[PDB]
C-alpha cells in the first residue's frame, strides 16, 4: 500500500510465479487472489 | 360507402399463424375450476382458452424441460362464453366450450345442529 | 389521509370536469362518453369517424390547443367486438394540461391517418399497424418499422405467443442464416398468480 | 499529485487555471471504506396503538373514474383546460450567457 | 312468493327465510372472509373472521351463522366491519408460526391471502410464541400441529362426512388442541380430503412434501378412472 | 460423506450418478465432475443435542437478523428430539 | 345487412383486379431479383413458389381480407424492389434447411405423439 | 448505437434521409406483460441505458399513482439528487459523443473519467454500476452508506472546472462553430408539431421544461434556470446541454444540502417490503414479504399516462392496469423516437457530413427507440 | 426563470472589429485549446495497473452467485422457490425432496448465468439468506456450458467465498 | 419596436392591431354562416368578441400582451389564423350533428 496515490493506485499485489499446479511467472490473472485479500484489495473494506 | 357482405368473419389468412398450428390445435373454453386448498372465488369469474398439451421431453444437458409447440403458455381471457366462441370462430381454431359450474345454493341452520330427535346433532362443536 | 396515501387535488378534477363537458357540448357528432380519474387525466372516447375532426379541434381551438402529441398507441382487448383500442395523449403548453382521446377498431375496418394534424403521428401509425395490424387510411408510407423483413404477424396481439413462431441460426450447408420453428431448450415456466379474495371491493363487478 | 513547481507552474500558465485547487484525482479526503453501523429511523406506521391499517389504505381509497356525459344516458361561459400559463423570469441570477 | 328483502350496502336483494348474512352477500357477488365456515360442513362459528356490522346495530354479528332478518342492511365495507376482520386476523397471527418458506402451503394459504386482503400489514405482539407437539395420523396426512388455527373443519369433515368420530379437541383455552389424544390413525377411503378443506398447513399431504409451489402447477381438468363414480 | 459409484464416478448429496449403460458420461471425459464434498446431512448429524431446561424453545439460527426466522419447537414429546425446520439443530429436555 | 366499410374495394372484382395487377409486378420483378441477389435459384421456379404463395390464399371470399393480404403483398413488393431485404429473406420461402414432414398416419405414429 | 441509414443524394447534398429502425428490438412491452410490476422494473434501465435511474423514476411515479400513494420525503430527495447525477452522465455521454463524431475525441476521455466517478456512485448506492434498479415504485430500495453524501459533494465541487475545460475545447473553436451553427435548424411550430421534447424544444426558443411546469418529486423546492435557445441549431442545443449540466450541479447541491432524515420507503407493507429483522421476526411482515416476492402487489385498475423530464426528452409511459398484479399493457414513449422520426426534415439540404451532427444533437439511444 | 445561451451582440466599434479580425487571422482560439491540451499532458494519468491494481467496490456489488451454510455446515437453503418466483429472467431452476432426515432440501439447484440478469433480486427475497450474490467478477469462460450452474457449482462458490460473503453481509445487513 | 421575438420561424408583425381585428372579423364572418344553436359557434364568437374588445380597447402592445393572457402577438394572430382555419374546416365537417352511432354493448367496459 501506498497512501500518498491517488484513489485506485494506494494497493497493489505482486503476484506469486508458481500457483496451485501452474508457472505464473508471466500468466498471472486476478483469480489468483484468496477472497479475504479479495476484499482488502477491492477497497471493499480498509482492514486487512 | 357500405359493402353490406354476409359471410363469416376468417382472418386466419392475415395473423401469419404457420398452417398446422391453425387445423391442428384443440382449443378449450371454459372457467377454470375453483382451487380446492382455497375457498376464495375470485379466480372463477371470467371466460378462459387454452391449448392442447403437447410434447415436453428431458433436455439432455442439465436436464430441463423442452418443447416444441409456441402456444404451450397461450392463455386468454374473456367476459362471456359468446366472446371466446367468435374469437376461436374468427381464428380458425376447433373448440370445446364446457359449460360453467356454479355452486348450487344450499341450507345452512346453525340450530340443527343441536337437534332433539334428527341425526344431524353433532356430538361435538 | 396520513402521509403514506398520495393527496388529492380537486381543483384540477373541477377543471378537467368543466373542460370535458365543454368539449362534449362542441362535438356532439364523434364524443360518446367523457370521464376524469381519480388522479386528474381527462380521457374522452370518441367515434372512429371523428379522428380529424376532434384532434383537429383540440390542436386548433384557441380554448384548447393542445398543439403537441405526446404519444399514439394501441391497446388489444380480444373479448370486444372491436379489438383494438387507438390512445392519443396530447399536451397543451399555453394551458398546461393533458388530454386523452380514445377510438375503437378491429381487424380489418380502417383508422383515418391523424399524418395531417399531427407528423409526430407517421411512426406512431407504423409501429401500431406493426404490432397490432391497424391499417390506418393515406398514411404516406405504412409499412413494418421495428419488425424483421417479412415477419409474419403481429406480435404485440395478445394471441401471439410470446416467443414467436420462428427462430433464426446459421447454417454452414446452406452458408447463412436460415429460420426455423422454434424449439426451446427450456420451456417458459408459466406461473399463476393471481390470488381469489379479491383485493379492491370498489371495483367489484355486478353478479348478472 | 507529486508534480514538481516548474511543471505545476508550466501546466497552470498552459491552461490558464489553478490546478491544485481542483485535482480530478481522488486523494485522502475521499471517506473510509469502512464505517460506523448505522440505525436507520422507522416509518410514521409503526405505531402500536391508533395505527389500524384501514385508516391508513392507500389502495383501497381508489376508485373508478368519474363519468360526465355517458352518451347512453343560461350564459354557459366559455371554459379552458387550466388557467393561462405565466410567463417566466428572466432569471436574475445570470440572465445572459 | 317467501322471499324476504334484505339490503346489501344499499342494494336489494330477495332471500329465502332462513338464509344467513353470507348467502346474502354471496348472491349479490361478495364473498365474506372465513376460516371455519364449509358449505359442505356444519355451522360452527370459531373463527369470527365472518363478522360484519348490520346498520343500525351497534354489534357485529357472525354472517355464517346469523340468519338475514328482513330489512337488514348489511355493511360489508363498513369501518366497524373492517376493524373487526384486522381485530380477528391479529389474533389469528399472533401466536402462529414463521414457517411460511418451510410451509407446503405457501402460495395457496387461506390465512396468507387473508391477512393480505384483510389484515394489517405488521404485528405488535412482543410476546413469545406458543408450540404444540405433532400428532401421527398415518402415512397419508403430515401433521404439523403448531400451524393450526383451531378452526375444526377437520373434525366436522370427519365425523359428518367420512363417518369417522376419530378426530377430537383436547384441552382448554389456549393449549387446547385438535387431535386423537391416543397414538390411532385416522385411516379412512375419504381421509385425504381434510388436506384439502385445512386453510393451513396443519394437515398437508405426505408424499406431496416439499415436492411442488402452487404458481408453478399447471392445472389440468380431467376425470379420475379408479373406479365407476367418474 | 462422498462414496464411489460402482462404475467409478463420485455420487453427488444428492445422489444422482450416471449409469453404466448411460452415454451421458461421455461428458466427463478428458474433464471432471463438479462434486461438493461437505455433505450437509452428516455435517448436520454430527451436532450435538441441546439440552435445555424449558418446555418450549426458540431458535433463529444463530446470528440475530443474520439467521433464519424465529420459531418455537416443543419438546414434550420424550421418545424423539425438537428439531428446527430452518436450521436443523436439535434440542431436548433434561430427562432423568 | 352487416354493413362493413370499404378497404379499397366494393366486390370482389376489384379486389380480382388489384390481386392481378399485383401478380402481374411480381412476375415482372422475378427474373430481376433473382438476378440482384445472386440467387442459386432459376426464374422458373422463383415464379412457381410465386404462384404457389398466391394460391395458398386462393380460398378467401372477403373483399377486406383480399385486398389487406394485397397490401401485405405490395409491401414485401417494396421490401425486394428496393433490396432492404437480404438473401437469406428472399430464402426464406423455399425452407432448403428444414427436414420433410411426412404427412401419412404411419409417419406421423413412427415419430412421436403429434397429429 | 446500430442504425441503417438509406438515403438519396443529389451530388453532395441529402435530397431524402430514411432510418431503417428495429435492429435492438427485443419486444420489451410484450415481456412485461408477463411479470409483475417489481419483476418489469429492471426493463426500464435497459430502455434507456445512459439515463437509468430516471427510467426507474418514470415508472416508479407511473406505479405510485396507480397505487394511490406517496414516497417518503428522504426518499424523494434521494431520487431528484441521482435524478441529477443522472443527468449529468447523461450530457457528457451526448456531447462526448457528439465531439466524438465530429473528431474532437479528447473530452470523451476527459468526461468519461468522471463518468467513471459516477457509476462509483451508482455501485456504492445499489451495488451496480449502471443497471442498478434502486429506485422502486415505493421509494428506493436501500438507503445510502453513512460516507457516500460526503464524497458525493467532494465530486460536485470540481465538476465545474471539468466543463470549463471542454467549453475550452468546444465552445470557442471555429471549427466546432463551422460544423455545428446553422445545422438542423428546426423552427417552434414545426418542433412542436413533430413531436420533439426538451432540448429539441428549448433550443428554438419554445420555453418548456416539465421539471418547472409540472413538477413531481421535489422539484418544486428546489431552484434552477431552464437555457433556452435563439437560433434552434446544433450550437443551440450544444450550448443548452452545457448549461443544464451546470443547473444540475446546482440542484445536486441544493440536494445535497436539503436531504432530510426519516425512511426510505413507503410505511406500507402490502407494497414496499418489510426489512429482514421484522421479516425474520414478525408473523405478519414474512407473510407480506413472502407474497410481495411470490405475488407481487395487486394495483387497482386503471390506465394513465406519467412523464418526466428525462435528458433525452419526454419520457413516458402509458401504464394499463386490469386489477391484478401483472400489468396489462406497458407502452413506453421516447423522445428519441420523435427525434429519428423528424431527422427526415431536420436534414433537408444539407450535405453527408452534417446527417451525423444531426444525429448527434438528437441525442438518439436505440434501445429506447426500439424498445 | 430561464437563460439565454446565445444572446449576445458583437461589437461593431473599430476595436472589437480588429480583435476579432486578428482572431481570424492569427488563430488564437485554436492556441488556447492547444494550450488547454499541452497543459492536460503534464498532469498525472487516471490509469490503474490492472490486474495488480483493482478498482474500487463496495459490499453492496452483485458479482458471482454462491448458496451459503450455517455455521454448523448444513446449508442454508429450504427450497422455499422464492428466488426461483421473483426471478426476473427465469434464471433459476429448483426441484425438492424430503430428505433422508426428513430435512426440506433441495435436489436440484440450477442458475443459468446466460439468462441472469446480476439484479440480486434473487438474494433479497431469501428468507433464510440462503442465495447470495458474491463479489467475485472474474469468472469469464471458454464454453457456453461451463456458464449454466447446477447446486454443485454453487455450493463450491460458497465454500470458496464464504468468508469475504461473510464480512460484506456483516458490513452491509443493517441496512437491508 | 422589438426584433426577435425569441421562437425560430415566428417573424415580428408590424402594426398588429390591424391583424388582429382582419383575422377577428374574418373569423366572424365564417362563423355566422354556422347553424345558431351550434356551441362551437357561440363560444368562439364569446372569446372572438372577448378579444375584439381588447384588441380594440388597448392601443398598447406590451399591454396587451398582458391583458390578453397569450403574449408575443405574433404568436396570438398565428392562434387567430388556426382559429380561423378550424372554423372553415369545422364548417365543412358539421359536427353540432346528433351522435352517429353508439358503440358496442361493452366497448369502453375496464376491466375486461
Ligand atoms: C509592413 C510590411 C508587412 C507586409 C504585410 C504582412 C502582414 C501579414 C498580416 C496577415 C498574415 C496572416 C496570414 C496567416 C494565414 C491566415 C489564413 C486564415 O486566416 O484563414 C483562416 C483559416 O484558418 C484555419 O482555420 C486553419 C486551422 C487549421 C488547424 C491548425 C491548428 C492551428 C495551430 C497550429 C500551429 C500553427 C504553427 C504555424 C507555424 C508553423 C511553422 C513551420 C480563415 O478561416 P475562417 O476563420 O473559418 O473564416 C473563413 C470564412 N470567411
Ligand atoms: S399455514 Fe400459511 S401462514 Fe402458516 S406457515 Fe404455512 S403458509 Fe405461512
Ligand atoms: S388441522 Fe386444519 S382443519 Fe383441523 S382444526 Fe386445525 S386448522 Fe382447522
Ligand atoms: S440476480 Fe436477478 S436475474 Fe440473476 S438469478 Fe437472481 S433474481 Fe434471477
Ligand atoms: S429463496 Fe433462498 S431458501 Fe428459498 S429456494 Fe431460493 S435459495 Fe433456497
Ligand atoms: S366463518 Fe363465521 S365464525 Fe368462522
Ligand atoms: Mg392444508
Ligand atoms: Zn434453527
Amino acid at each position: 500500500e501506498d497512501n500518498k496515490q491517488f484513489f485506485g493506485r494506494h494497493r497493489w499485489v505482486i503476484y506469486t510465479t508458481e500457483m496451485n499446479g501452474r508457472d505464473t511467472f508471466w500468466d498471472v490473472d486476478g483469480s489468483m487472489v484468496p477472497p479475504e485479500w479479495h476484499r482488502w484489495l477491492h477497497c471493499m473494506t480498509d482492514d486487512p | 360507402q357500405l359493402i353490406a357482405v354476409d359471410e363469416k368473419l376468417d382472418i386466419t389468412t392475415l395473423t401469419g399463424v404457420p398452417e398446422e398450428h391453425i387445423k391442428t390445435r384443440k382449443v378449450r373454453i371454459f372457467v377454470p375450476a375453483r382451487n380446492n386448498m382455497q375457498s376464495g372465488v375470485n379466480n372463477t369469474k371470467k371466460w378462459k382458452m387454452e391449448f392442447d398439451t403437447r410434447e415436453r421431453w428431458e433436455n439432455p444437458l442439465m436436464g430441463w424441460s423442452s418443447t416444441a409447440d409456441p402456444l404451450s403458455n397461450l392463455v386468454l381471457t374473456f367476459s362471456t362464453k359468446e366472446d371466446a366462441v367468435a374469437f376461436a370462430e374468427k381464428n380458425g381454431w376447433s373448440f370445446d366450450v364446457e359449460e360453467r359450474k356454479v355452486p348450487k345454493p344450499k341450507s345452512k341452520s346453525y340450530g340443527a345442529n343441536f337437534s332433539w330427535n334428527k341425526r344431524t346433532r353433532v356430538s361435538t362443536k | 389521509t396520513r402521509p403514506t396515501i398520495r393527496p388529492r387535488n380537486d381543483v384540477v378534477h373541477k377543471q378537467l370536469s368543466a373542460f370535458g363537458q365543454y368539449v362534449a357540448e362542441i362535438l356532439p357528432k364523434y364524443v360518446q362518453q367523457v370521464q376524469v380519474s381519480c388522479f386528474n387525466e381527462l380521457e374522452i372516447f370518441i367515434h372512429p369517424d371523428g379522428v380529424i375532426p376532434v384532434l383537429t379541434f383540440l390542436r386548433d381551438h384557441t380554448n384548447a390547443q393542445f398543439k403537441s402529441l405526446a404519444d399514439l398507441t394501441a391497446v388489444d382487448v380480444p373479448t370486444r367486438q372491436n379489438r383494438f383500442e387507438i390512445v392519443y395523449n396530447l399536451l397543451s403548453l399555453r394551458f398546461n394540461s393533458r388530454i386523452r382521446v380514445k377510438t375503437y377498431t378491429d381487424e380489418l375496418t380502417p383508422i383515418e391517418s391523424s399524418v395531417t394534424v399531427y407528423k409526430a403521428a407517421n411512426w406512431y401509425e407504423r409501429e401500431i399497424w406493426d404490432m397490432f395490424g391497424v391499417f390506418f387510411a393515406n398514411h404516406p408510407d405504412l409499412r413494418r418499422i421495428l419488425t424483421d423483413y417479412g415477419f409474419e404477424g403481429h406480435p404485440f396481439r395478445k394471441d401471439f405467443p410470446l416467443s414467436g413462431y420462428v427462430e433464426l441460426r446459421y447454417d454452414d450447408e446452406v452458408k447463412r442464416v436460415v429460420a426455423e420453428p422454434v424449439e426451446l431448450a427450456q420451456e417458459f415456466r408459466k406461473f399463476d398468480l393471481n390470488s381469489p379474495w379479491e383485493a379492491f371491493p370498489a371495483y367489484r363487478q355486478p353478479p348478472e | 499529485a507529486s508534480a514538481t513547481r516548474v511543471i505545476q507552474l508550466l501546466r497552470n500558465w498552459a491552461s490558464g487555471r489553478d490546478l491544485q485547487a481542483k485535482l480530478q484525482l481522488r486523494y485522502q479526503e475521499i471517506s473510509k471504506r469502512t464505517q460506523p453501523p448505522p440505525k436507520l429511523p422507522v416509518g410514521p406506521s409503526h405505531k402500536l396503538s391508533n395505527n389500524y391499517y384501514c385508516t391508513r389504505d392507500g389502495r383501497r381509497e381508489a376508485m373508478p373514474p368519474s363519468i360526465v356525459m355517458s352518451s347512453q344516458k343560461t350564459e354557459k361561459k366559455a371554459v379552458t383546460p387550466a388557467p393561462p400559463i405565466k410567463r417566466w423570469e428572466l432569471s436574475k441570477d445570470q440572465p445572459y450567457l | 312468493s317467501n322471499l324476504i328483502e334484505v339490503f346489501v350496502d344499499g342494494q336489494s336483494v330477495m332471500v329465502e327465510p332462513g338464509t344467513t348474512v353470507l348467502q346474502a352477500c354471496e348472491k349479490v357477488g361478495m364473498q365474506i372472509p372465513r376460516f371455519c365456515y364449509h358449505e359442505r360442513l356444519s355451522v360452527a362459528g370459531n373463527c369470527r373472521m365472518c363478522l360484519v356490522e348490520i346498520e343500525k346495530a351497534p354489534k357485529v354479528v357472525a354472517a355464517c351463522a346469523m340468519p338475514v332478518m328482513k330489512g337488514w342492511n348489511i355493511l360489508t365495507n363498513s369501518e366497524k366491519s373492517k376493524k373487526a376482520r384486522e381485530g380477528v386476523m391479529e389474533f389469528l397471527l399472533a401466536n402462529h408460526p414463521l414457517d411460511c418458506p418451510i410451509c407446503d402451503q405457501g402460495g395457496e394459504c387461506d390465512l396468507q391471502d387473508q391477512s393480505m386482503m384483510f389484515g394489517s400489514d405488521r404485528s405488535r405482539f412482543l410476546e413469545g410464541k406458543r408450540a404444540v407437539e405433532d400428532k401421527n395420523i398415518g402415512p397419508l396426512v403430515k401433521t404439523i400441529m403448531t400451524r393450526c388455527i383451531q378452526c375444526t373443519r377437520c373434525i366436522r369433515f370427519a365425523s359428518e362426512i367420512a363417518g369417522v368420530d376419530d378426530l377430537g379437541t383436547t384441552g382448554r383455552g389456549n393449549d387446547m388442541q385438535v387431535g386423537t389424544y391416543i397414538e390411532k390413525m385416522f385411516m379412512s377411503e375419504l381421509s385425504g380430503n381434510i388436506i384439502d378443506i385445512c386453510p393451513v398447513g396443519a394437515l398437508t399431504s405426505k408424499p406431496y412434501a416439499f415436492t411442488a409451489r402452487p404458481w408453478e402447477t399447471r392445472k389440468t381438468e380431467s376425470i379420475d378412472v379408479m373406479d365407476a363414480v367418474g | 460423506g462422498v462414496r464411489t459409484s460402482p462404475t467409478g464416478e463420485k455420487v453427488t448429496h444428492t445422489g444422482q450418478a450416471y449409469d453404466d449403460g448411460d452415454y451421458r458420461r461421455v461428458r466427463f471425459s478428458d474433464r471432471q465432475k463438479e462434486v461438493n464434498e461437505n455433505f450437509a446431512i452428516d455435517l448436520i448429524a454430527e451436532q450435538p443435542v441441546s439440552e435445555v431446561g424449558s418446555r418450549v424453545i426458540s431458535c433463529d439460527g444463530g446470528g440475530g437478523a443474520l439467521g433464519h426466522p424465529r420459531v418455537y419447537i416443543n419438546l414434550d414429546k420424550e421418545t424423539k428430539t425438537g428439531t428446527c425446520g430452518y436450521c436443523g439443530l436439535q434440542f431436548r429436555q433434561p430427562h432423568h | 345487412g352487416t354493413s362493413v366499410k370499404p378497404i379499397f374495394s366494393r366486390d370482389m372484382n376489384e379486389a380480382k383486379r388489384r390481386v392481378r395487377e399485383l401478380y402481374r409486378a411480381w412476375y415482372r420483378e422475378v427474373p430481376n431479383t433473382v438476378h440482384l441477389f445472386q440467387l442459386d435459384i432459376s426464374v422458373k421456379q422463383g415464379r412457381d413458389k410465386v404462384r404457389e404463395m398466391f394460391m395458398k390464399n386462393a380460398h378467401v371470399t372477403d373483399p377486406r381480407v383480399v385486398d389487406l393480404l394485397v397490401i401485405k403483398g405490395k409491401m414485401e413488393l417494396e421490401e425486394t424492389i428496393n433490396v432492404w431485404k437480404q438473401r437469406t429473406h428472399i430464402m426464406r420461402f423455399f425452407h432448403e434447411t428444414e427436414a420433410p414432414r411426412p404427412t401419412d398416419f404411419l409417419s406421423k405414429f413412427y415419430v412421436g405423439h403429434d397429429p | 448505437g446500430v442504425l441503417r441509414l438509406v438515403m438519396e443524394l443529389s451530388g453532395e447534398m441529402v435530397r431524402k434521409c430514411d432510418p431503417h429502425i428495429g435492429l435492438l428490438h427485443r419486444g420489451t412491452e410484450k415481456l412485461i406483460e408477463y411479470k409483475t410490476y417489481l419483476q418489469a422494473l429492471p426493463y426500464f434501465d435497459r430502455l434507456d441505458y445512459v439515463s437509468m435511474m430516471c427510467n426507474e423514476q418514470a415508472y416508479s411515479l407511473a406505479v405510485e399513482k396507480l397505487l394511490n400513494i406517496q414516497p417518503p420525503p428522504r426518499a424523494q430527495w434521494i431520487r431528484v439528487l441521482f435524478g441529477e447525477i443522472t443527468r449529468l452522465l447523461n450530457h457528457i455521454m451526448a456531447v462526448t459523443t457528439h465531439a466524438l463524431d465530429i473528431g474532437a475525441m479528447t473530452p470523451f476521455f476527459w468526461m468519461f473519467e468522471e463518468r467513471e466517478k459516477m457509476f462509483e456512485f451508482y455501485e456504492r448506492v445499489s451495488g451496480a454500476r449502471m443497471h442498478a434498479a434502486y429506485i422502486r415504485p415505493g421509494g428506493v430500495h436501500q438507503d445510502l452508506p453513512l460516507g457516500l453524501l460526503d464524497d458525493i459533494y467532494e465530486f460536485s465541487k470540481n465538476f465545474s472546472f471539468r466543463i470549463d475545460e471542454l467549453e475550452e475545447m468546444l465552445t470557442n473553436n471555429r471549427i466546432w462553430r463551422n460544423r455545428t451553427v446553422d445545422i438542423g435548424v428546426v423552427t417552434a411550430e414545426d418542433a412542436l408539431n413533430y413531436g420533439f421534447s426538451g432540448v429539441m424544444l428549448r433550443g428554438s426558443g419554445i420555453q418548456w421544461d416539465l421539471r418547472k411546469t409540472q413538477p413531481y418529486d421535489v422539484y418544486d423546492q428546489v431552484e434552477f434556470d431552464v437555457p433556452i435557445g435563439s437560433r434552434g441549431d446544433c450550437y443551440d442545443r450544444y450550448l443548452c446541454r452545457v448549461e443544464e449540466m451546470r443547473q444540475s450541479l446546482r440542484i445536486i447541491s441544493q440536494c445535497l444540502n436539503k436531504m432530510p432524515p426519516g425512511e426510505i420507503k413507503v410505511d406500507d407493507a402490502k407494497v414496499s417490503p418489510p426489512k429482514r429483522a421484522e421479516m425474520k421476526t414478525s408473523m405478519e411482515s414474512l407473510i407480506h414479504h413472502f407474497k410481495l416476492y411470490t405475488e407481487g402487489y395487486q394495483v387497482p385498475p386503471g390506465a394513465t399516462y406519467t412523464a418526466i423530464e428525462a435528458p433525452k426528452g419526454e419520457f413516458g409511459v402509458y401504464l394499463v392496469s386490469d386489477g391484478s398484479s401483472r400489468p396489462y399493457r406497458c407502452k413506453i414513449k421516447a423522445p428519441g423516437f420523435a427525434h429519428l422520426a423528424g431527422l427526415d426534415k431536420m436534414s433537408k439540404g444539407h450535405m453527408l457530413a452534417d446527417v451525423v451532427a444531426i444525429i448527434g444533437t438528437q441525442d438518439i439511444v436505440f434501445g429506447e427507440v426500439d424498445r | 426563470t430561464y437563460k439565454f445561451v446565445n444572446m449576445r451582440e458583437p461589437s461593431m466599434d473599430m476595436k472589437s472589429v480588429t480583435d476579432r479580425a486578428a482572431q481570424t487571422l492569427l488563430w488564437t482560439e485554436l492556441v488556447r485549446g492547444l494550450g488547454m491540451t499541452l497543459s492536460y499532458l503534464f498532469r498525472e494519468p487516471a490509469t490503474i495497473n490492472y490486474p495488480f491494481e483493482k478498482g474500487p467496490l463496495s459490499p453492496r456489488f452483485r458479482g458471482e452467485h454462491a448458496l451459503r451454510r450455517y455455521p454448523s455446515g448444513e446449508e442454508r437453503c429450504i427450497a422455499c422457490k422464492l428466488c426461483e418466483a421473483v426471478c426476473p429472467a427465469q434464471a433459476i431452476t429448483i426441484e425438492a425432496e424430503p430428505r433422508a432426515d426428513g430435512s426440506r432440501r433441495t435436489t436440484r439447484y440450477d442458475i443459468d448465468m446466460t439468462k441472469c440478469i446480476y439484479c440480486g433480486f434473487c438474494q433479497e427475497a431469501c428468507p433464510v439468506d440462503a442465495i447470495v450474490e458474491g463479489p467475485n467478477f472474474e469468472f469469464s469462460t471458454e464454453t457456453h456450458e461451463e456458464l449454466l450452474y447446477n447446486k454443485e457449482k454453487l455450493l463450491n462458490n460458497g465454500d470458496k467465498w464464504e468468508a469475504e460473503i461473510a464480512a460484506n453481509i456483516q458490513a452491509d445487513y443493517l441496512y437491508r | 419596436l422589438k426584433k426577435t421575438t425569441g421562437l425560430v420561424g415566428l417573424a415580428v408583425c408590424e402594426t398588429p392591431h390591424e391583424r388582429l381585428k382582419i383575422l377577428y372579423t374574418k373569423i366572424l364572418d365564417v362563423l355566422g354562416q354556422i347553424p345558431k344553436n351550434a356551441a362551437y359557434r357561440k363560444y368562439t364568437e364569446q372569446i372572438t368578441n372577448e378579444k375584439l374588445g381588447m384588441v380594440k380597447a388597448e392601443p398598447d402592445v406590451k399591454k396587451l400582451e398582458e391583458q390578453l393572457q397569450g403574449g408575443q402577438i405574433e404568436e396570438v394572430i398565428l392562434q387567430a389564423e388556426n382559429e380561423l382555419s378550424l372554423a372553415r374546416k369545422m364548417l365543412r365537417w358539421k359536427p353540432w350533428e346528433p351522435l352517429v352511432e353508439e358503440p358496442p354493448a361493452n366497448q369502453w367496459k375496464w376491466p375486461i
